[PDB]
């Protein structure tokens, strides 16, 4: 109910104006209806311009109708797109991940398909073979700063 | 320079199958071609299951794996103090190689029955609640259990910082060298921790073993044992150490992944059959020796992060069964204003009174009894105006003491100042002051006593008890200050 | 029933049948005979005709074992080899035969003392130094051995030589040298 | 269900200690109706306590069932290889 | 042959382990000799796992399974309105055929 995408777009535009930083929106395992709604609401809010090169956000979308491998590795794609900006232009990027819940359940499905780890361990945010090795890439390097906002 | 070797049948997830190595030992350190080390955990008729202490991207199939001939060991010594190392001792602070000359195994056995003596000397943390109601001793294993973001790391940092007064001091028998094993924590938080321990000049005597979240599961599994060996060095050579595993739940998770990838039969909650063995052989090495062996000590403060107070889980139950007590933190206390959010009823110390100086014992018996009397009736509040006056005084004094237990961050109080303020709190002197001013009081009063009455605190610290002389002087100072406090 | 284990062990069903035949031959002294007849029966079972017939999953077990017994009995097999064949057949392990044979071959590769050792260098060597090197790496051996040299060439090590003799492994190549140099000058 | 059992048991604990507070308050105001309120709230607290014991039995039963079920899941997922 | 046709290695509980069928695709609908169709779900190195679209009584070990090249497909259109059909689009309301000119995967 509460206007949230407006707050995300405001954070994007404000970090892009005040500072010189861009933003990456990861859409890991999310409803394509909501994803299209956000894409349009951003187009008609100036954050994205289809007829310019002054857009303030890059989008990475992994939909729910895609295999667990997709929805698991689609969090790292946006992370890498923001890692470039950070470690190549010194910006303070703003990386959104629509859900960590989706990412961890996708990783749990991935490890259930390989049938090597019981389905009671899921994805462990501390192990480097799961979410940890991802969540630690989002820090304050002495070359820049990624920051992750997670609905 | 010929070394017995093997090939890599398979690599990945931190688990390398190695064909050959017909003379490798169980728990032996192997060395790959990329420079990475590893531990041979599974010895099977046709191959060896090795865990790699690094990333598995530097090894491919057919890669040569050399032996080393040694059980996994890490360098120990005083050359570690002030450094930040990984689970294997290799310095990651970028300040040159560790100039240590001796190494110690990570899987040594704990001392037996004979080399031990009872826990008697206190291990001052600086937190009023901990040092008063849930005391700790030297050679004790005091668990710190709680939810996420409740102030466990903070209690460990305060305990590490507090020993500055004894380390910079002159006494050699009251010096306590700290060790902070970090397991499964972001590198940024370890950086905050090291800058905070160097801002307080505490890194001068502290070791940090960091096995972060991006570190391989074998590294997070090994880190506590490397830290405990570094501490066991001091413990066996006559000095007094203290080790904080923050935390053991994530070391258990790393061991669980390792065991599942080594094809070992899972147990409850998918943990291996011997995770109790893991944690108990880690924790029983925290002992207190006798004078015939050196009189050393090694206090362990294992940390456990539960999920919604679930101390009836597997790993919390194990670590509670192994330790000598617990310090239960809460999110409800953390929100209702108590910080440090220590739960006094659930927390316990099985050594307890044996690990206190006489002054803190004198005041803490009365404090703990009155706090029990407060909690047994604490639900009766919000209608106190309609109940017995003695129970109303119990409720009021209880609120007074509970707010006497709050404390700011990175400010560990000396023991004599602790007993001073708790004295001024339990003798009824605050039943006149309303609760919203107890913090103002405690602050101003403690500043007054440390500024104008240094000799009193010096004598109380040199004796450790509140003698009736110092008792009368406390009457004096408390009443004269309180008479003037706004 | 006591069994005599070979000096090296192979595992799986391959190694189990290999060591079974090794003991069954060393108990009546026919290692060489069963070995050569094994390699020849492996050649026989790999001719496309019976090589195709033998894996077809519906051919009856009794009919196929009798067909294979007919085909093997004409080469004048000793009873041990045809016993192994009939066991692998009525146990349905025929597709593994050659593998087993390979194992058994390598089995004998240790009975004669044949130690396989690799000496890999940048570019192919000329056999004067290769012969003196045969002498050099035959020097470490004990009483009663024979060696098998299998040298391969790779310029990726850009010099030196690597001697992987059994499990012993010396890496005198300049690659490991320069890696040591770098790790030392950085540390 | 473990969590719904905790829900109902916390509800009953709430009203139990509520009647405890109200009993001790009405016993304070006892220095006719107030004495009746005291005894009635005493009986209500003892009733809620016996219900808490029943719910604790049921909770322990459900906890054992949950642990056994998760173990069966783990071992049957591991034994399929 | 054993590239466009296979031979049932095993049958049971509605699962047929079919030998051969080398050129079969995943999730493709093959046809047994008894008229019953099946969907090849497991493509294993040694056999194919076919889920049978019917009763496994009519299928015997050793039967012939033929590729059809047709992945599952159902009729569509307005002609399907008012008709009760089964999971594969065959009318089961006993009102004749369905004049569906359009199919869809
Ligand atoms: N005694 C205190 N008084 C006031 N605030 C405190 C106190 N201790 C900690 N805090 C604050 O509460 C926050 C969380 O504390 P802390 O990180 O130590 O708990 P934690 O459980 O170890 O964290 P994590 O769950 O990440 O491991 C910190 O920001 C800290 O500043
Ligand atoms: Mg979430
Ligand atoms: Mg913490």
């Amino acid at each position: 109910g509460v206007g949230k995408t407006v707050l995300i777009m405001e954070l994007i535009n404000n970090v892009a104006k005040a500072h010189g930083g861009y933003s990456v929106f990861a859409g890991v395992g999310e409803r394509t209806r909501e994803g299209n709604d956000l894409y349009h609401e951003m187009i008609e809010s100036g954050v994205i311009n289809l007829k310019d090169a002054t857009s303030k956000v890059a989008l990475v979308y992994g939909q729910m109708n895609e295999p667990p491998g997709a929805r698991a590795r689609v969090a790292l794609t946006g992370l890498t797109v923001a890692e470039y900006f950070r470690d190549q232009e010194g910006q303070d990027v703003l990386l959104f991940i629509d859900n960590i819940f989706r990412f961890t359940q996708a990783g749990s499905e991935v490890s259930a398909l390989l049938g090597r780890i019981p389905s009671a361990v899921g994805y462990q945010p501390t192990l480097a073979t799961d979410m940890g090795t991802m969540q630690e890439r989002i820090t304050t390097t002495k070359k820049g700063s990624i920051t992750s906002v997670q609905a | 320079d010929l070394e017995e070797t093997g090939r890599v049948l398979s690599i990945g997830d931190g688990i390398a199958r190695v064909h050959g190595l017909r003379n490798v030992q169980a728990e032996e350190m192997v060395e790959f071609s990329s420079g990475l080390k590893g531990m041979s955990l599974n010895l099977e008729p046709d191959n060896v299951g090795v865990v790699v202490f690094g990333n598995d991207k530097l090894i491919k199939e057919g890669d040569i794996v050399k032996r080393t001939g040694a059980i996994v060991d890490v360098p120990v010594g005083e050359e570690l103090l002030g450094r930040v190392v990984d689970a294997l001792g290799n310095a990651i602070d970028g300040k040159g190689p560790i100039g240590s000359k001796t190494r110690r195994r990570v899987g040594l056995k704990a001392p037996g029955i004979i080399p031990r003596i009872s826990v008697r000397e206190p291990m001052q943390t600086g937190i009023k609640a901990v040092d008063s109601l849930v005391p700790i001793g030297r050679g004790q294993r005091e668990l710190i259990i709680g939810d996420r973001q409740t102030g466990k790391t903070s209690i460990a940092i305060d305990t590490i910082i507090n020993q500055k007064r004894f380390n910079d001091g002159s006494d050699e028998k009251k010096k306590l060298y700290c060790i902070y094993v970090a397991i499964g924590q972001k590198r940024s938080t370890v950086a905050q921790l090291v800058k905070r321990l160097t801002d307080a000049d505490a890194m001068k005597y502290t070791i940090v073993v960091s096995a972060t979240a991006s570190d391989a599961a074998p590294l997070q599994y090994l880190a506590p044992y490397s830290g405990c060996s570094m501490g066991e060095y001091f413990r066996d050579n006559g000095k007094h150490a203290l080790i904080i595993y923050d935390d053991l739940s994530k070391q258990a998770v790393a061991y669980r992944q390792m065991s599942l990838l080594l094809r070992r039969p899972p147990g409850r909650e998918a943990y291996p059959g011997d995770v109790f063995y893991l944690h108990s052989r880690l924790l029983e090495r925290a002992a207190k020796m006798n004078d015939a062996f050196g009189g050393g000590s090694l206090t362990a403060l294992p940390v456990i992060e539960t999920q919604a107070g679930d101390v009836s889980a597997y790993i919390p139950t194990n670590v509670i069964s192994i330790t000598d007590g617990q310090i239960f933190l809460e999110t409800e206390l953390f929100y209702k204003g108590i910080r440090p959010a220590i739960n006094v009823g659930l927390s316990v110390s099985r050594v307890g009174s044996a690990a206190q100086t006489r002054a803190m014992k004198q005041v803490a018996g009365t404090m703990k009894l009155e706090l029990a009397q407060y909690r047994e009736v604490a639900a009766f509040a919000q209608f106190g105006s309609d109940l017995d006056a003695a129970t109303q005084q119990l409720l009021s004094r209880g609120v007074r003491l509970t707010e006497l237990l709050k404390q700011g961050q990175y400010s560990p109080m000396a023991i004599e100042e602790q007993v001073a303020v708790i004295y001024a709190g339990v003798r009824g002197y605050l039943d006149k002051l309303e609760p919203s001013k107890i913090t103002k009081f405690e602050n101003a009063f403690l500043s007054h006593v440390v500024s104008q009455h240094q000799a009193l605190l010096g004598t109380i610290r040199a004796d450790g008890k509140i003698s009736e002389q110092s008792d009368a002087k406390l009457k004096e100072i408390v009443t004269n200050f309180l008479a003037g406090f706004e | 029933a006591k069994l005599v284990r070979p000096p090296v062990q192979v595992y799986g069903i391959e190694g189990r049948y290999a060591t079974a035949l090794y003991s069954a031959a060393s108990k009546q002294n026919k290692l060489e005979q069963v070995e050569k007849e094994l390699l020849r029966v492996a050649q026989i079972l790999k001719e496309p005709k019976v090589a195709a017939s033998v894996l077809n999953p519906y051919v009856k077990r009794s009919i196929k074992v009798k067909s294979l017994n007919d085909i093997t009995a004409k080469e004048r097999f000793s009873p041990l080899t045809t016993n192994l064949i009939n066991l692998l057949a009525e146990n349905g392990r025929l597709s593994n035969t050659q593998g087993v044979v390979s194992a058994f071959s390598t089995m004998m590769s240790v009975h004669r003392g044949e130690v396989p050792c690799t000496v890999t260098s940048a570019s192919p060597l000329e056999e004067a130094t290769l012969s003196e090197l045969k002498t050099v790496l035959k020097s470490f051996l004990s009483q009663g051995q024979v060696l098998k040299l299998e040298a391969k060439t790779d310029p990726s090590i850009l010099g030196g030589m690597i001697v992987r003799i059994g499990e012993k492994y010396v890496d005198m190549s300049v690659k490991t040298k320069i890696q040591k140099l770098g790790r030392a000058m950085r540390e | 269900t473990l969590k719904d059992i905790t829900r109902r048991l916390k509800s009953i604990k709430n009203i139990q200690k509520i009647t405890k507070s109200m009993k001790m308050v009405a016993a304070a105001k006892y220095a006719s109706e107030q004495s009746a309120r005291m005894t009635a709230m005493d009986n209500a607290s003892k009733n809620a306590s016996e219900m808490i014991d029943k719910l604790t039995l049921t909770f322990n039963r459900t906890r054992q069932a949950v642990i056994t079920k998760e173990l069966i899941e783990i071992i049957s997922g591991a034994a399929a290889l």
